[PDB]
């Protein structure tokens, strides 16, 4: 006999971006200055993400 | 680096030497023609085939060679997944030192 | 894993093919060996002599483009 087996396989998942100044601090001035110390950790994350 | 240099050296003298036979135990000498032979016979053309036209296939060899020689001696990107690691390995370190 | 180990290396003279009657014949799957008396055709993995016949062997082109070829005999079974 002449058999057809299927076979799913994952590829590929979605591509994302996050933004640290809106997720931590959003539209707030002083927060942002506070924060603005900490940014080799968010460029670490982007860098991750990217 | 020197040992990883006579270990690459062993497998390439073994390999023109020997063949195939000295990882399935104790090497066998047989002459190289002998051994093109059997890997053209390995994928489906008869060893005639090599024992005709054995100038053309080795100066196609050696050509092929000449080739992958200059390529390398030209600035270029072939080597660049392995300037990745030492270049990760380096911003991880500074990372750390500038947080 | 059970495994086959091929050992007791013994050292013969080979030849690529052989030259008979302005033919070159060609072994079908060994090789040519000659072990100091007359010249037999064996398979690589093992050393089991045969005669050289025309079941053996197979014919394309005469002897002078092969480079390492001799003059011997083959046996037709007719
Ligand atoms: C070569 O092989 C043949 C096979 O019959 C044998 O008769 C002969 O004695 C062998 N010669 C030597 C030197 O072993
Ligand atoms: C035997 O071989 C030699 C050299 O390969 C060749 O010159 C000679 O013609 C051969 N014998 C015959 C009968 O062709």
């Amino acid at each position: 006999s002449i058999s057809i087996t299927t076979e799913v396989m994952p590829v590929s998942m979605a591509k994302t971006s996050v933004d640290c100044n809106m997720y931590i601090c959003g539209d707030s001035t002083e927060c942002a200055n506070l924060l603005l110390q900490y940014g080799s950790f968010c460029t670490q994350l982007n860098r991750a993400l990217s | 680096d020197d040992m990883i240099a006579a270990y690459t050296a062993a497998l390439v003298s073994g390999t023109a030497t020997a063949g195939w036979t000295f990882g399935a135990g104790a090497a066998l000498q047989i002459p190289f023609a002998m051994q093109m032979a059997y890997r053209f016979n390995g994928i489906g053309v008869t060893q005639n085939v090599l024992y005709e036209n054995q100038k053309q296939i080795a100066n196609q060899f050696n050509k092929a060679i000449s080739q992958i020689q200059e390529s390398l001696t030209t600035t270029s990107t072939a080597l660049g997944k392995l300037q990745d690691v030492v270049n990760q390995n380096a911003q991880a370190l500074n990372t750390l030192v500038k947080q | 894993h059970v495994t086959y180990v091929p050992s007791q290396e013994r050292n013969f003279t080979t030849a690529p093919a052989i030259c008979h009657e302005g033919k070159a014949y060609f072994p079908r799957e060994g090789v040519f060996v000659f072990n100091g008396t007359s010249w037999f055709i064996t398979q690589r993995n093992f050393f089991s002599p045969q005669i050289i016949t025309t079941d053996n062997t197979f014919v394309s082109g005469n002897c002078d483009v092969v480079i390492g070829i001799i003059n011997n005999t083959v046996y037709d079974p007719l």
